[PDB]
């Protein structure tokens, strides 16, 4: 009964879905390359600036995204880098060893990402991974997610402010056409997936904070990771 | 600013 996604929707899913899996790190090899880290800024700090780097990527896999102009792309990639990396993590959750799986290899603990300087925001991104195992989402549906969090209208400074959020519109119709599709055993899924949006939405403001708070020299963090604080 | 970014986006 539920709108099922449309063919010009199907052709969006399709662009955005072959993106992310492109710029997915060890997509297919991930947890057969996985190294768990001993027992950490130095491991952390070499590790973030390809995070940024396939963020980077993926947006600009998006035609959408450059038909904007570069002062909006450099915007929007401040704005969701960290939401995106967190989210990448978040569903690369193992329930029995408890870790978290950053750039395909480092799997991490509750603990390790606290102390490695996250803080707070360490538990929020493990409790969001915790949450989304029950929600099984596939390679669409975390694209999907990561074009919503890109074509975010309300980031300060914006110039094509109604355009992005035209964008906006058109991912989340596709979402929700590919959810109603995929008919989840879930109750209230759709209403469920954007709290999660909100989720990361506050991980990426939190972030922002304990970045001011960690500055440590400027020069002893990576040039890319200031530049997205 | 934004030098490192600028040049991975024109890239
Ligand atoms: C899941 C939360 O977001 C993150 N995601 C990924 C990732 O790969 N996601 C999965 C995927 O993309 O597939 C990462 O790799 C991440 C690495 C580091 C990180 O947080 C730090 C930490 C922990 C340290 C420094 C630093 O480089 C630093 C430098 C200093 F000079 C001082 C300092 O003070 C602590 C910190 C800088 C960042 C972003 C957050 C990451």
């Amino acid at each position: 009964h539920k709108p099922e996604p449309t063919d010009e929707e199907w052709e969006l899913i399709k662009t955005v879905t072959e993106a992310h899996v492109a710029t997915n790190a060890q997509g297919s090899h991930w947890k057969q390359k996985r190294k768990f880290l001993p027992e950490a800024f130095s491991h952390f700090t070499k590790i973030i600036t390809p995070a940024i780097t396939r963020v980077v990527d993926f947006a600009k896999k998006l035609p959408m995204f450059c038909e904007l102009p570069c002062e909006d792309q450099i915007i929007l990639l401040k704005g969701c880098c960290m939401e995106i990396m967190s989210l990448r993590a978040a569903v690369r959750y193992d329930p029995e060893s408890e870790t978290l799986t950053l750039n395909g290899e480092m799997a991490v603990t509750r603990g390790q990402l606290k102390n490695g300087g996250l803080g707070v925001v360490s538990d929020a991104i493990f409790d969001l991974g915790m949450s989304l195992s029950s929600f099984n989402l596939d390679d669409t549906e975390v694209a999907l997610l990561q074009a919503v969090l890109l074509m975010s209208s309300d980031r300060p400074g914006l110039a094509c402010v109604e355009r992005i959020e035209k964008y906006q519109d058109s991912f989340l119709l596709a979402f929700e056409h590919y959810i109603n599709y995929r008919k989840h055993h879930v109750t209230h899924f759709w209403p469920k997936l954007l709290m999660k949006v909100t989720d990361l939405r506050m991980i990426g403001a939190c972030h922002a904070s304990r970045f001011l708070h960690m500055k440590c020299p400027t020069e002893l963090f990576p040039p890319l990771f200031l530049e997205v604080f | 600013e934004n030098a490192l970014l600028r040049y991975l986006l024109d890239k």
